[PDB]
């Protein structure tokens, strides 16, 4: 009924969703396992709020040791799908 | 063989009916006032000989 | 009714003001859980456990 | 515009003065801290996972707080002026406080009762 | 740092900090989840007072 | 050292019995020690002693004094006689001091 | 896992809150509150991996038993005085002074209906699940105390002190819990302190002679 | 949660923990998102005006003189994610989080109710106990013969291997279990 | 009564004649069957007491005491038959040869009509307890708790004795109801005082009065499993009993004599009732609620009203069942994880459901829920002891709230909670064990349904 | 569907016991609860009767209920 | 009924007669009709059944009654035969008059039901009834202890008489 499951491909369509609304991200060079700093060219400060707007939309908190830890949105949707327990 | 692989099992009814008739016993022991009761003092009715046994 | 919606309405207008302790007050709920579940239980259980038990 | 820690109300740790004022001291002995949590947790996670073990992990340090508060302290008690003077508070203080308040309070119901001047409207079954 | 030596049956247990298992990290995984302490580290001579269900000991915003 | 025997460690009970219940290793004596159990102890003790505490009359003499309190109060009302007596005894078997 | 086990809790709640409103004597009125109370404990702590819900239940529990506290003072006294914990001989106890048993009967009802100074476990007891909340919390258990005042309210009447002491304490608890509200954010505790604060006035409606208003207020509310 | 706290937070790493505590309460208070946005752009511009310092002795004091500000400007109640600690279903489903080794102590009838789970189970056990020693041997050969230990764990790094201490990781009962 | 001595003598000869694989089922159906023989000692229909003989007489006091001994007996031999597992037969037997002596000399020091029979089996309950602490307790304070509720007793039983051969030298006779029909008002005189306090002491040691209480813990904490359901459940009350039989001849002096002991009941149970509270032992903790409990049965005694004789026979029975309950769930709790910490074993709801009830059900005994015996009689001491002052209340109701306080610590701390998932050697459940928590529960709930069979002698 | 297994502790012996429990008990008391409604319904409940004159009632006419009245004159 | 109204007194009752002023049928004389023909004519008949079986099986019992012994006050002291038998008579009269003051209470309770709105005017006769026999009861019972016996009430009898007589010297 209520709440529908969370899948891999669904988890990797809504962070780079967030991540192609971000201004400082332009959309065409966006990929999966594009770096923050390394081919994105951001900074800490936004690596926190591109963590908070991942907070924001899936309704829970990373905490800080493992959120400083995600730089990429591969590492992201792999840490959402591990506390979900999305296997598939 | 029952008997004699299940022989334990009448020691404690044997010592039931002896524990009631040790109290037998001892209810005809103290006789003293059987029918001499100022509460129970009645006379006795023909075809008994006892108020209690 | 009239006094909640224009403070809400202030709530929804761009500014942010300095906190108050009539707020405060209000939010922490008279400071009754905190204070009184504090104080009573930490004298309880450490008269108990100081006194009666062990002295 | 400050807050005062208290002992039901602790400072913070990201407030209090020593954080900010750091020395290579306390870092190693954070460091040193963090070695020893490190090998307890890598010893009890081997224990914990280990398929052969058909048992409960025992805990040293809970064993040692239940002896500690209980066959320790007969042995490791001193007697002092201070403490003997708060048992001696703590052992008749009560009890003779509450005895005065029951030796009151049924002295005046006696009184009451002898001189007629306590009325029992429906006490039958005491 | 144990317990100054006044007689009253402490002996060498340590003087832990008085602080309550609520200012514990919640995040990490203890090994005791619920008690938020490790396997091993020493226990508080209070913890059956300062456990998360009793006295609590974290700071206040006012 | 001193030569003493190691400490023992308590096996799983159920993975050799399975149908375990607690009195005794082996199943046979289990089971029959499960049956005594339960016939002697729930079926002819809490059920037939029940019962006969249930049905022992006139406990304590309740209702026979229930239906003397009844005797008594219809005696007392339409005779006009008091419920109670303030003195349980007669007085004039009573010899006071004289002073 | 656990919805037949809930349903079940539901309706023991209910059997015993039933008791104790229906209860003719004060045992069976004790029966049914400390059921009541016993079934709320469970009913808070019903994720009970949850520590705070454990809390929270434990607290119930707490403020609960000092109202248990006063309720006893009240069932013994009566007894003494009176011969017996029955409705009917109370209200041939009606007139003479009452000042221990109402001061213990409204012990009783400040702890189960959470006025001021024993207030806090109902907001906290929003821990648990939202039907225990609403039907306990809200709507039935919480009203025990004003039902216990309403049913001896024929002493109440007569003692000037316990009216003018209700009516401080229940515009006291009501203005404090309103208060309380004005800035929460927690719904289900906004919608508790409304539920105090709604109990309080109808520790206000008992403070004056109006027993009727407060149990029309009851079933409103 | 999935990693393990160092022994110190560093400089960079308080600050950005602050950052985000910040943000969070400056939420909690403006509530409505087009002003939560505005003021969320002044404290970015705040922490970017301060954020090249060079001394380093000036940047504590600023981050001590933030904190205090903090902590005098914080929401009394915080907006605190559900699942998050201090949130309304933060450990909720504990009551339902059974451990994997109940099915040891299982019936075989309960057994016989589900086959195919059971096969796949003693085939997981059977990769633990291989695995077992495996790790065992790895783990006291990475082990440092002295000096600094942290919490961190090697992985497999050998074909056919397994990580330490993978057992109580992989197998940890799920979020929702039911 | 020698219908039930008898068959309970002859137990004996059942356990060391029985075969090693039948001697448990025999001895536990026999004990069943004698407790059902002592079930009609309730066959009281008239205000007279059963007077069976010169030496063994019925009470509606005796009577339930005698009833809870032979129920406890198949009871205790359930609790211990699974820690005697890896042991030798001639040792079980012997075992078992304590508990039926155990239960023989029990019934008949609640039978007896003549005090100093009554202190000759009062003693001889003494030596086969201390035995079974001593031989097949677990720790090693087991000696020094056997030593401490040996010389207690034993303290306090020697002026119990001068007091009994000088109240017959006086008298003549020594029998219950001689002295019951000729008692003589003591003149209020130092000897007279004195001769109170060894008559009494005795019995207060075993109640345990607070201050004299520091056996009870410590050896119900190494009593193995029978031992401390015979302690907690008999002997206490074995006490009560000596206190309630010997207080008929005191008069007037205990008026003003029992205000120390009031007291310290009051006090005590408060003070172990806080400790209950602070303490890191689950068996001391049930051990310390034993305590007050039985404070509260000392103060009802001693103000001697017929409403607190009425309560100390109702919480005695109450008590002696839910302090059994109790110490058999810790028993199967320790069988379990081999310790006895308090805060070891947390989420054992998840993993034991039934027990977890029967856990919360004994829990609702002990904090006196409605409308058990429990409260049954806690509310009736209170009844009492506010109309013997007022001001009681105060500590009458601090005690509750603490009461409340640790039982549902208790809970909490051993049922509620994360579940601590180390401990992989959580067997299910034994069926034994279940069986005995129902053994326990369904008396409580029979005697709930009709509490005029422990009443007592007042009413 | 995607249904998942559920870990759950073994019930098997919680419901084992209260099945056996049930089973003695229902065992014996459903003869004894259908004795007493039986007993109920067709004979007893003695009726209350005024001692006739020189009659010396036997201890067991003193009481109601049948089965004390049977019980009684049986074994006491 | 095995009751009788001269130990249980009870007024009779006053019903009015109904006068329906309104139109509307009345869903309770509707119900009440509906469930006398459901419910109350099978249960009448299974217990006109149970009846005629109890007819058919009549047994009967007898109260029994004590005859007087001697009372304590003509039992010489030491003489514990005819004390035994005058302490059994007085702990049977005990528990008699505790019926006895059951029976009030609960006429009593009666009386307030019956009344309700005017139970301060017409339970007078009531509450005198029970103050009356309340005193009595205190006279005669409180105070004993919980060892009460013959002899005490006995001793607490002439101690009263003594007071009173002393009282009625002036
Ligand atoms: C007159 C002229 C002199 C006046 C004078 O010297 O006054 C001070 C003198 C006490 O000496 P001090 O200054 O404490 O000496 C400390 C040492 O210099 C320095 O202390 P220290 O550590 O070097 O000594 C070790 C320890 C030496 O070890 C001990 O003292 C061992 C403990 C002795 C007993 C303590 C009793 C109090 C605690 C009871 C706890 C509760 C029990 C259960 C309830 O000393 C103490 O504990 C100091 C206190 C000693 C108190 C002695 C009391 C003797 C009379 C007791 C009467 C009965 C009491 C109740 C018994 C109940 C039995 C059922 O007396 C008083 O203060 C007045 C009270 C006197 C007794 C009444
Ligand atoms: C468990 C507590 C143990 C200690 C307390 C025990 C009770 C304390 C009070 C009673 C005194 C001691 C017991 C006496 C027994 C006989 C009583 C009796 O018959 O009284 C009437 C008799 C008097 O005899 P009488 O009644 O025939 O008097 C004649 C009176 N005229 C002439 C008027 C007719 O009292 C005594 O004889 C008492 C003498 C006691 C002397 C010895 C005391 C030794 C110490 C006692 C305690 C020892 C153990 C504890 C040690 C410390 C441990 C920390
Ligand atoms: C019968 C038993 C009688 C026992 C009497 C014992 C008297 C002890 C007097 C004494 O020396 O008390 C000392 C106590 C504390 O003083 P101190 O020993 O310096 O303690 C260090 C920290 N307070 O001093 C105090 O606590 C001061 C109390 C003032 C009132
Ligand atoms: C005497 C000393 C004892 C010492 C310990 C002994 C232990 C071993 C016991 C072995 C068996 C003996 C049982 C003894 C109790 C017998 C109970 C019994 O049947 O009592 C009789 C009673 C009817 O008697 P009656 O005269 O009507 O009652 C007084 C009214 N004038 O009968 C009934 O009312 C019917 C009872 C059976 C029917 C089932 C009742 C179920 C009740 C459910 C209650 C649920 C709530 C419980 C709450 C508990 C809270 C903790
Ligand atoms: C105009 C007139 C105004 C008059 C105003 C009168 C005000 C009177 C106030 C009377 C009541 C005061 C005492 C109340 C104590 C309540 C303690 C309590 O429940 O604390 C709960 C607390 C944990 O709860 P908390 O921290 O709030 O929330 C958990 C969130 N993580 O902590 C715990 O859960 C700790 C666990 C319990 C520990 C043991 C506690 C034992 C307490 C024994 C008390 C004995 C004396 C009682 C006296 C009562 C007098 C009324
Ligand atoms: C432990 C706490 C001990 C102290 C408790 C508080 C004081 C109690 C005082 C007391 O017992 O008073 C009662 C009584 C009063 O004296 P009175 O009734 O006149 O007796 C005439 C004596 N020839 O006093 C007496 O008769 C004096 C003897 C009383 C002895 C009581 C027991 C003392 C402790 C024994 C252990
Ligand atoms: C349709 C529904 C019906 C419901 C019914 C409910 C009640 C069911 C139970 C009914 C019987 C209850 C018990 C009655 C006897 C109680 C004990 C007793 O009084 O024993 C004494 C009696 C000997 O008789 P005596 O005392 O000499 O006097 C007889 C007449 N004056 O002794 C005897 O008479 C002995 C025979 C009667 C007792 C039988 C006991 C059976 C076993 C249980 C106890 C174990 C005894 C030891 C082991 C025996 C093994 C066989
Ligand atoms: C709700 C009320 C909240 C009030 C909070 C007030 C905070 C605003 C005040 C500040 O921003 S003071 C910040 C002081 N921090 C510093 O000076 C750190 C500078 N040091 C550095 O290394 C910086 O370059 C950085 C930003 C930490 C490095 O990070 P890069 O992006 O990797």
């Amino acid at each position: 009924s209520d709440a529908p499951p969370l899948t891999l491909d669904g988890i990797k369509d809504r962070v780079l969703y967030v991540l192609k609304l971000y201004d400082k991200i332009d959309p065409e060079k966006l990929s999966v396992n594009s770096h923050f700093m390394k081919d994105l060219g951001l900074d800490s400060l936004d690596q926190v709020e591109i963590i908070m707007a991942m907070e924001d939309e899936f309704g829970f908190e990373i905490p800080d040791i493992d959120a400083e830890k995600l730089m990429c949105p591969q590492e992201i949707v792999d840490y959402i799908a591990d506390k979900k327990d999305v296997y598939e | 063989q029952l008997l004699r692989e299940h022989w334990v099992h009448i020691l404690v009814p044997a010592g039931f009916v002896f524990g009631c008739y040790l109290d037998r016993k001892d209810d005809e022991k103290l006789t003293a006032f059987r029918n001499k009761s100022m509460l129970f003092q009645r006379e006795l009715r023909p075809n008994e000989e006892v108020t209690w046994k | 009714f009239l006094i909640a919606l224009e403070l809400n309405n202030l709530t929804m207008k761009l500014s942010m003001n300095k906190a108050n302790p009539y707020s405060s007050f209000s939010t922490l709920l008279g400071f009754f859980p905190s204070i009184i579940h504090r104080i009573t239980p930490m004298k309880s259980l450490n008269l108990s456990l100081k006194t009666s038990l062990t002295l | 515009s400050k807050y005062k820690p208290a002992p039901l109300a602790t400072l913070p740790s990201t407030l209090d003065p020593a954080e900010y004022d750091v020395s290579p001291e306390t870092r190693r002995a954070q460091v040193e801290r963090l070695s020893i949590r490190a090998r307890l947790k890598r010893e009890y996670l081997l224990q914990y996972n280990d398929p052969k073990r058909v048992s409960h992990i025992e805990d040293p340090a809970l064993i040692r707080w239940t002896y500690a508060r209980s066959a320790n302290i007969y042995p490791n008690f001193r007697p002092t002026p201070k403490n003997s003077l708060l048992g001696a508070v703590a052992g008749f203080g009560p009890l003779i406080f509450w005895y005065y308040v029951f030796k009151t309070d049924r002295d005046r119901k006696e009184r009451l009762i002898q001189e007629g001047k306590l009325d029992r409207k429906f006490n039958i079954s005491y | 740092e144990p317990y100054p030596d006044d007689g009253m049956g402490y002996g060498d247990y340590p003087m832990l900090p008085n602080r309550s298992q609520h200012e514990r990290d919640p995040w990490y995984q203890w090994d005791h989840s619920e008690l938020r302490m490790n396997w091993g580290e020493p226990i508080h001579w209070d913890l059956d007072m300062y456990i998360r269900n009793r006295v609590d000991t974290s700071p206040t915003p006012v | 050292q001193w030569q003493e025997d190691p400490e023992p460690e308590d096996e799983n009970v159920y993975a050799k019995n399975p149908d375990f219940h607690g009195y005794d290793s082996d199943p046979v004596v289990d089971v029959w020690n499960m049956r005594a159990v339960f016939f002697f102890g729930f079926s002819i003790v809490l059920v037939f002693g029940t019962t006969f505490v249930a049905y022992v009359p006139d406990y304590r003499m309740q209702e026979w004094a229930r239906r003397e309190a009844e005797r008594l109060v219809k005696y007392r009302e339409v005779n006009g006689l008091p419920i109670m007596e303030s003195n349980y005894f007669d007085p004039s078997k009573i010899q006071l001091p004289e002073d | 896992p656990n919805i037949n086990r809930f349903i079940k809790y539901l309706t023991l709640f209910l059997i015993t809150m039933l008791i104790l409103t229906s209860a003719n004597n004060m045992f069976q009125l004790f029966i049914g509150w400390e059921g009541v109370g016993i079934m709320s404990f469970l009913l808070i702590g019903w994720w009970y991996g949850r520590t705070d819900a454990n809390t929270a239940a434990l607290q119930a529990i707490l403020y609960n038993r000092i109202g248990d506290i006063g309720f006893i003072l009240a069932m013994v006294w009566f007894s003494l005085n009176m011969n017996s914990w029955e409705l009917q001989q109370i209200m041939f106890s009606n007139n003479n002074d009452n000042l221990i048993p109402l001061m213990g009967l409204l012990i009783a009802a400040t702890g189960k209906s959470a006025q001021f100074g024993l207030h806090p476990w109902l907001p906290s007891a929003m821990e648990g699940p939202t039907p225990v909340s609403a039907l306990l919390h809200s709507s039935t258990m919480v009203v025990a105390g004003i039902f216990l005042l309403v049913r001896f309210h024929p002493l109440t009447t007569n003692n000037n002190f316990i009216l003018t002491t209700m009516l401080c304490l229940g515009a006291l608890t009501t203005l404090f819990t309103a208060i309380c509200a004005l800035t929460q954010n927690d719904i289900k505790k906004i919608i508790a302190f409304s539920t105090s604060s709604q109990l309080g006035l109808m520790m206000v409606t008992l403070g004056m002679n109006q027993p009727h208003l407060a149990f029309l207020h009851i079933c409103t509310h | 949660a999935f990693c393990a706290p160092p022994a110190y937070l560093t400089h960079q790493q308080k600050v950005l923990r602050l950052y985000k505590r910040a943000l969070r309460h400056l939420e909690s208070w403006c509530i409505h998102r087009d002003k939560y946005r505005y003021f969320a752009c002044l404290m970015r511009a705040r922490f970017e005006e301060h954020k090249n310092e060079k001394d380093m002795m000036r940047a504590t004091q600023l981050l001590r003189e933030a904190e205090e500000e903090f902590w005098q400007n914080q929401h009394p109640q915080p907006y605190i994610f559900p699942d998050s600690p201090g949130g309304t279903s933060f450990e909720r489903y504990e009551c339902y989080k059974v451990p994997e080794w109940c099915l040891d102590y299982w019936h075989p009838s309960e057994k016989a109710m589900y086959p195919d789970y059971f096969s796949k189970r003693e085939q997981w056990k059977k990769l633990r106990m291989e695995s077992w020693d495996r790790e065992v041997k790895q783990l006291q050969e990475e082990t440092s013969p002295d000096g600094i230990m942290t919490e961190a764990l090697p992985p497999a790094r050998r074909e056919g291997d397994l990580p330490p201490l993978w057992w109580h990781i992989v197998t940890r009962p799920r979020e929702r279990p039911t | 009564m020698l219908k039930i001595i008898l068959p309970s003598l002859m137990l004996l000869p059942l356990t060391w004649l029985s075969s090693p694989k039948k001697t448990w089922t025999n001895v536990t159906s026999y004990s069943f069957l004698i407790s059902l023989t002592s079930l009609t000692l309730l066959w009281q229909t008239d205000e007279n007491y059963k007077n069976f003989s010169n030496m063994f007489s019925s009470d509606p006091l005796s009577t339930p005491l005698i009833i809870l001994t032979a129920w406890l007996l198949p009871l205790m031999l359930m609790a211990s038959q699974n820690h005697l597992k890896k042991d030798n037969n001639v040792l079980q037997k012997l075992y078992i040869s304590m508990l039926i002596s155990l239960q023989i000399l029990l019934i008949m020091t609640f039978s007896a009509t003549e005090l100093i029979m009554f202190y000759i089996l009062f003693e001889a309950t003494l030596i086969p307890t201390l035995i079974i602490i001593t031989r097949w307790g677990n720790q090693t304070e087991r000696l020094n708790a056997g030593i401490y509720f040996l010389f207690y007793t034993l303290i306090g039983s020697i002026p119990l004795l001068i007091a009994l051969i000088l109240i017959q030298n006086h008298v003549g006779t020594l029998n219950l109801m001689i002295l019951s029909f000729t008692t003589h008002t003591l003149d209020a005189s130092w000897s007279n005082n004195l001769l109170w306090l060894a008559c009494m002491m005795a019995f207060l040691i075993k109640m345990p009065l607070y201050g004299v209480h520091l056996w009870l813990p410590k050896a119900h904490v190494e009593a193995p499993i029978a031992g401390s359901m015979i302690l907690a459940a008999i002997l206490l009350k074995l006490g009560s009993y000596g206190m309630i039989r010997i207080s008929i001849i005191l008069d007037p002096l205990t008026k003003y004599m029992a205000y120390p002991f009031i007291l310290l009941s009051l006090w005590g149970m408060i003070m172990t009732s806080s400790i209950c509270l602070r303490q890191t032992d689950l068996k001391s903790l049930i051990a310390y609620s034993s305590v007050s409990h039985m404070a509260l049965v000392i103060a009802s005694i001693m103000i001697q009203t017929p409403w607190s004789f009425m309560g100390a026979t109702m919480l005695m029975i109450a008590h002696g069942l839910t302090s059994s309950l109790l110490f058999c769930l810790a028993n199967s709790n320790y069988e379990r994880i081999h310790s006895r910490t308090m805060i070891m074993a947390r989420g054992l709801q998840m993993v034991f459901p039934l027990m977890a009830t029967w856990w919360l059900m004994a829990s609702l005994a002990n904090l006196a829920l409605p409308p058990s015996i429990n409260l049954m009689g806690e509310l009736f001491i209170t009844m009492s002891l506010f109309s013997w002052s007022n001001f009681t209340i105060i500590l009458m109701g601090i005690n509750i709230i603490i009461t409340g306080m640790y039982s549902m610590y208790m809970i909490i701390t051993t049922q509620r909670g994360k579940l601590t998932n180390h401990m992989i050697n959580l067997q299910p459940s034994h069926t034994r064990e279940l069986t005995l928590m129902a053994l326990h529960m369904i008396p409580l709930i029979l005697l709930t349904t009709s509490p005029k069979l422990i009443t007592g002698l007042t009413m | 569907g995607k249904r998942l297994f559920v870990v759950k502790p073994s019930l098997y012996y919680d419901a084992r016991f209260l099945r056996l429990m049930k089973f003695y008990l229902m065992l014996t008391g459903i003869p004894v609860i259908i004795g007493i409604t039986l007993v109920n319904i067709f004979i007893g409940e003695a009726e209350l009767a005024e001692i006739p004159e020189g009659y010396i009632p036997e201890h067991w006419e003193y009481y109601k209920h049948p089965i004390s009245r049977w019980i009684a004159r049986n074994f006491y | 009924d095995s009751w009788d109204k001269d130990v249980y007194p009870e007024p009779p009752s006053r019903t009015p007669a109904p006068s329906p002023q309104t139109s509307l049928p009345n869903p309770i004389t509707y119900l009440t009709k509906a469930y006398d023909l459901v419910v109350d004519w099978p249960v009448t008949l299974v217990r006109e059944f149970i009846e005629r079986q109890h007819a058919k099986n009549r047994t009967y019992y007898y109260h029994r009654q004590y005859r007087r012994v001697p009372d304590i006050t003509e039992c010489k002291e030491g003489d514990v035969l005819c004390i035994y038998e005058a302490e059994m008579q007085w702990r049977r009269d005990f528990k008699v008059d505790q019926e006895i003051m059951n029976i009030i209470q609960e006429r009593l309770k009666a009386c307030q039901q019956r009344e309700g709105e005017n139970y301060q005017q017409n339970c007078a006769k009531e509450l005198e009834q029970f103050t009356k026999v309340t005193k009595a009861y205190q006279d005669r019972y409180l105070d004993l202890g919980a060892y009460y016996s013959a002899r005490k009430c006995l001793a607490k009898q002439k101690q009263r008489m003594l007071e009173e007589r002393k009282a009625a010297r002036q």
